[PDB]
């Protein structure tokens, strides 16, 4: 049988020469033809296709990478921005000030780590003061 | 044990194809049916030998 | 490497454990505050 399933991270021709592997380790019939529209085809015997499906999806469960939404009440986004941007992906909305984010659930665990990390506001400086003359 | 499994593991700080040729020389070093992977998403893969693969 | 936010005015870090130790050290280095120098003076004029 044939088996269609996906690998959306990066483009599954990367997979080509060791999924043939499981082409040559067994028995032929099978095709394995990636479709640059980004899906994945298997044809041939539902054990190989299996392990071919499996590392398949073994390039598509690895990467994951998407965009995240969250709040900004405090830092100005833009200021997460910039503040970042020195690292070396990102994105933020100061019509919501919230970082959203482009990439892994790594990414994701400390991205959501530096969405808390530069939440904090300065507490007031008294910046500006207003002074009572006793005498002049 | 002498199982063949395999292991996903993670370099984070550079790119793991610097080390090929030295981790192929513990797939040289003893048996073959392993294959170590690198993943440019970066992650690692080994499959063989639990011991080997360790 | 380095960042920091005057924002908040702190040293942010790129870099190692080692680059952990020795730059909070540094964090530590660069934190003093000069004494007032006493820049400008009201002086009373005695006569003039």
């Amino acid at each position: 049988i044939t088996q269609v399933v996906a690998v959306k991270n990066v483009s599954v021709r990367e997979l080509s020469p060791l999924l043939r592997q499981l082409i040559d380790n067994a028995g032929a019939g099978n095709v394995v033809h990636y479709d640059p529209a980004n899906i994945i085809l298997i044809t041939g015997r539902a054990a190989v296709v299996n392990r071919l499906a499996e590392i398949i999806r073994r390039v598509d469960q690895a990467g994951d990478k998407e965009i995240e939404v969250v709040e900004l009440n405090n830092a100005s986004a833009a200021e997460m921005v910039r503040i970042v941007e020195a690292l070396n992906k990102f994105v933020a909305d100061e019509r919501t000030n919230s970082i959203l984010i482009s990439g892994d659930p790594k990414v994701r665990e400390r991205l959501k780590r530096l969405i808390k990390q530069l939440d904090v506001e300065m507490a007031a400086k008294g910046n500006n003061r207003v002074v009572y003359l006793k005498y002049a | 044990g002498d199982e063949v499994i395999t292991q996903v593991v993670a370099v984070k700080n550079v790119s793991v194809r610097e080390l090929s040729p030295l981790l192929r020389q513990l797939i040289d070093n003893a048996g073959a049916g392993n294959v170590v992977h690198y993943d440019p998403a970066n992650i690692i893969l080994i499959t063989g030998r639990a011991a080997v693969v360790n």
